[PDB]
């Protein structure tokens, strides 16, 4: 990710590939030319490979070693001008490969933004495919839709206000608590991890309205324990602030962090014990949480016991 | 169980609209998002329509909804806010801040179908062009505090009034007495309540994604001192 | 009884030679003309002795600094002589609202385009990256210019509303700039857009630029009259046209206006502007001069029109008129390189758009 090299040897090989010389450039790697040199600019060999079109450069140096995230002095990517340029047969390269598929740059502008601006229908399927998100804004709050009508890809828009609205579904069958719609939408390309203009996902909704059932199968395709709204709260805070035991305990298996804190300061464990979740707190004590933690305004758990008249809560607390 | 009581066992949008003056300083703002007096928790987000406000917003934090406080159940008979619902009742409140001017709200809480509004109006005047609220001298975050409250028979109501703690940005403490009174608006009969408190928790946040001058609230409010 | 000429070598000093036999031939007065190059650097050191000519051949910009020391005489021609050449032409010898020198020519950017890969060039500056692409197909570019001297780039950050300094009446408003105004700032930024995607790179110069289009690497460029020799040596059929438009108005270059003043300290000084006015500025000797090189632009409005049926003059002309005058002040020195400083850093990322334009305020 990034690089600022110098050499003779990286000169002849950033030229050697924005020409398409398949062949010194293969000479170069052998004769001791960095496959990660970058110019003045921090441009790698990659890039111009990727603008260039010369599927057979880029497969060469991903091959060697090339950084596939690597970000030039403006944010551009081997992705974004792989996208800019339409080069769908390097765009499917470079994401087998593990590249940020929602890569911003200098402006914001992500991938996919580039893919709707011009329009090319097949790039963006496959950057879709991949899970960039749809709901992608820039500096000016432009999303890939409010892109794609400003230069005239009616089609874009469409295949994309179709897939903001799935993602909206898919909240509210978490919300409401529907396990088979919330299998259809994710198996028509809802992204699971799609946070509303607020930062909620699917995963809070699940967990804080107790739906046991849809919570594992949005961890199971890859939703994120860690996931925060616009005040800090992650699914764990709000299993504990609801009380619902079973979901607490497979969010921490799934790698729930126990030392979050909303935008106040509250641990899952702040939230039990406000609440008077007897069971609630033994269990973020049997994971190791801190018992001392003090919020923005410096009170324990145990004293939000007290403040609220809970006793056994408090007393649990104070023997551990 | 009454009415007041049944609206709030979960989730409840809400919806929060203002309009304000300020030494001929016009604007308004609105906000929106839900509460859950179950556990005294209100998720916000505010933003200002007119422009770019000339006021800070902490002042208007408290003018910004008491019925998502948490009545625990040794004390769910002192519960005004919720037994005025799903009728509504009326806030005014006369904001002192010390060596500046003033402010004086009107407000009314009621339903609007399933979603619970705020509507407002600020006034302001004689406030000090380069004091603490118009030169925007506060800092961007909010302490703790204790509202008190005591019924009102003759009227009908509670009598409220507490002072709140501003932090400015040289150091100092900025103090806004607020008197405060809320009158019902529909004939259902209440529960005055005797003389108890409350106890706020507030942080104050930004959106990066928001491009208007905005803020966000997340806050804690449960009531106590009785047994 | 006396009287000797300076001029470059460049130009067409042969015909002059044959003005000069004519003006001898009518009153008797001796006509010289030698071309030492670095005349520019000798003018200034030689006029506090009062040796060297009155008349001199240079660019409008040096005679800023040469009259603001005093050595360079007000000229004063008839009010309907003027009526023949353009107005604008006259505001590169205005010092301080009054004349200090005589216009000659006129030398602005116009764009080249290769017709036998592109027949019918853009017309806006937005249109360019879509063409780029429709070319970068057939293994061919689209445009490649210099960018390193902002001679060249300025034509474009300043369209949308960009000025070096605020001119007004004749006189030139120091304390006022025109580099930190929004409008340039989306000039600018919509060139650094073409950088950015790879349209065009940064480390390109004019001697990169001219080598590629001269052999097809790319379909078009920028430059002045003085390298349209070069192309048709190079066998390429190329054409000349207007600047395309940036947010719809057209581009703003630099007007250079080849200009010729009379000296302080010469004791003939109504000896040249007899000749300058009858016998210079005359179709027959504007037209042997530019046979033996060609000028370009012309300041009688006159023949301008005869070299108009040439479309390289025809075009190169709306430039100019389409532009601002290079200011002639001494503050352009700090100015120069403010700018050509910014332009690169902002157009490789090591400073912002803002950022670059506002250290370049600073200067001015």
């Amino acid at each position: 990710h990034h690089h600022h090299h110098g050499s003779d040897l990286g000169k002849k090989l950033l030229e050697a590939a924005r020409a398409g010389q398949d062949d010194e450039v293969r000479i170069l790697m052998a004769n001791g030319a960095d496959v990660n040199a970058a110019d003045n600019t921090g441009t790698t060999p990659l890039h111009l490979a990727a603008y260039s079109g010369h599927l057979e450069i880029v497969e060469v140096l991903l091959k060697h070693g090339a950084d596939v995230d690597a970000s030039d002095v403006f944010g551009y990517t081997p992705l974004h001008l792989a996208a800019y340029w339409g080069h769908l047969e390097i765009v499917e390269v470079l994401l087998k490969n593990g590249a940020d598929v929602n890569a911003m740059d200098s402006d914001g502008m992500t991938p996919l933004h580039l893919a709707a601006k011009w329009g090319y229908l097949e790039i963006v399927e496959v950057l879709l495919k991949h899970g960039a998100l749809v709901k992608a804004k820039d500096k000016f709050g432009k999303t890939p839709k409010d892109l794609a009508r400003d230069n005239g890809n009616q089609f874009i828009y469409e295949l994309l206000e179709k897939a903001e609205l799935l993602e909206k579904l898919l909240l509210e069958a978490a919300r409401e608590g529907h396990r088979d719609r919330v299998e259809e939408f994710i198996k028509r390309g809802a992204d699971v991890n799609a946070a509303d203009d607020v930062g909620v996902t699917p995963l809070h909704l699940a967990a804080q309205r107790g739906h046991l059932e849809i919570v594992e199968v949005l961890l199971k395709c890859g939703a994120d324990v860690n996931a925060a709204d616009l005040w800090g709260q992650t699914p764990l805070h709000l299993a504990a602030t609801a009380g619902h035991l079973e979901i607490v305990e497979v969010l921490l298996k799934n790698g729930a962090d126990v030392n979050a804190r909303d935008n106040i300061g509250h641990t899952p464990l702040h939230l039990a014990a406000w609440a008077g979740h007897l069971e609630i707190v033994e269990v973020l004590l049997k994971h190791g949480a801190d018992v001392n933690a003090q919020d923005k305004f410096g009170k324990t758990p145990f004293d939000l016991a007290i403040d609220n008249g809970n006793e056994d809560i408090a007393e649990v607390l104070q023997k551990a | 169980s009454s009415k007041g009581e049944e609206l709030f066992t979960g989730v409840v949008p809400i919806l929060v609209e203002l309009d304000g003056d300020v030494n001929g300083h016009k604007f308004s703002v609105s906000g929106e998002g839900e509460g859950d007096a179950t556990y005294g928790k209100l998720t916000l987000k505010f933003i200002c329509t007119t422009g770019k406000l000339p006021v800070p917003w902490p002042t208007l934090v408290t003018t910004f909804v008491q019925c998502f406080s948490r009545y625990p159940d040794h004390m769910k008979r002192h519960d005004f806010f919720k037994s005025a619902m799903p009728e509504g009742y009326v806030q005014e409140r006369t904001i002192f801040f010390k060596d500046d001017g003033n402010y004086k709200t009107r407000a009314e809480v009621k339903f609007e179908g399933d979603t619970l509004v705020n509507r407002i109006e600020l006034k302001g005047i004689d406030f000090k062009e380069d004091g603490n609220i118009l030169g925007h001298k506060l800092e961007y975050n909010y302490n703790s505090h204790n509202v008190y409250i005591m019924a009102d028979k003759q009227k009908n109501g509670i009598k409220v009034n507490f002072k709140i703690r501003h932090n400015i940005e040289d150091g100092s403490v900025q103090l806004a007495d607020h008197y405060q009174q809320n009158t019902p608006i529909g004939d259902g009969p209440v529960l005055l309540p005797d003389n108890h408190y409350l106890s706020t928790q507030s942080a104050l946040s930004k959106d990066p994604n928001e491009k208007r001058d905005h803020m966000v609230l997340l806050e804690f409010v449960t009531a106590a001192g009785i047994t | 009884g006396n009287l000797v000429i300076w001029i470059n070598g460049d130009k067409g000093y042969n015909g002059l030679a044959e003005v000069g036999k004519k003006f001898e031939k009518d009153t008797g007065i001796k006509v010289t003309v030698e071309h030492p190059d670095k005349l520019e650097e000798k003018f200034p050191q030689v006029a506090a002795t009062g040796d060297g000519p009155d008349i001199i051949f240079w660019a409008h910009d040096r005679f800023g600094g040469y009259a603001q020391s005093g050595l360079l005489a007000e000229i004063t021609p008839d009010k309907a002589f003027q009526d023949k050449l353009y107005p604008f032409t006259w505001d590169a010898v205005r010092y301080n609202g009054k004349l200090i020198a005589y216009p000659i020519a006129v030398e602005a950017l116009s764009l080249i385009y290769n017709k036998d890969l592109l027949p019918n060039p853009p017309k806006t500056w937005e249109e360019i990256p879509a063409l780029d692409k429709e070319l970068k197909a057939k293994g061919k570019s689209a445009l490649m210019f210099n960018l390193q001297e902002p001679y060249f780039t300025w034509p474009l950050i300043a369209a949308d509303g960009g000025y070096a300094f605020k001119y007004e009446n004749g006189k030139y408003d120091i304390k006022d700039v025109g580099v930190d105004n929004a409008g340039a700032k989306a000039g600018l930024t919509f060139l650094v857009d073409l950088i950015k995607n790879k349209h065009m790179n940064a480390d390109t110069d004019y001697s990169i630029a001219e080598a590629a289009f001269n052999k097809g690497e790319t379909a078009m460029t920028i430059n002045g009259p003085w390298a349209w020799s070069n192309i048709d040596t190079s066998k390429v059929n190329y054409g000349v046209t207007v600047l395309p438009t940036f947010k719809g108005q057209p581009s703003k270059p630099f007007v250079g206006v080849l200009s010729a003043g009379i000296n302080a300290a010469s004791p003939n000084k109504e000896l040249a502007k007899e000749f300058l006015e009858n016998y210079l500025l005359t179709d027959e000797g504007l037209e042997a001069v530019n046979k033996d090189k060609p000028l370009g632009a012309v300041a009688l409005k006159s023949y301008e029109e005869e070299l108009a049926k040439d479309p390289r003059i025809a075009a190169t002309m709306e430039n100019a008129q389409k532009g601002e005058i290079m200011p002639n002040i001494p503050q352009m020195s700090a100015f120069w390189y403010a700018v050509r400083t910014a332009v690169i850093n902002a157009a490789s990322g090591r400073q912002t758009v803002d950022e670059a334009l506002k250290d370049a305020q600073t200067g001015s």
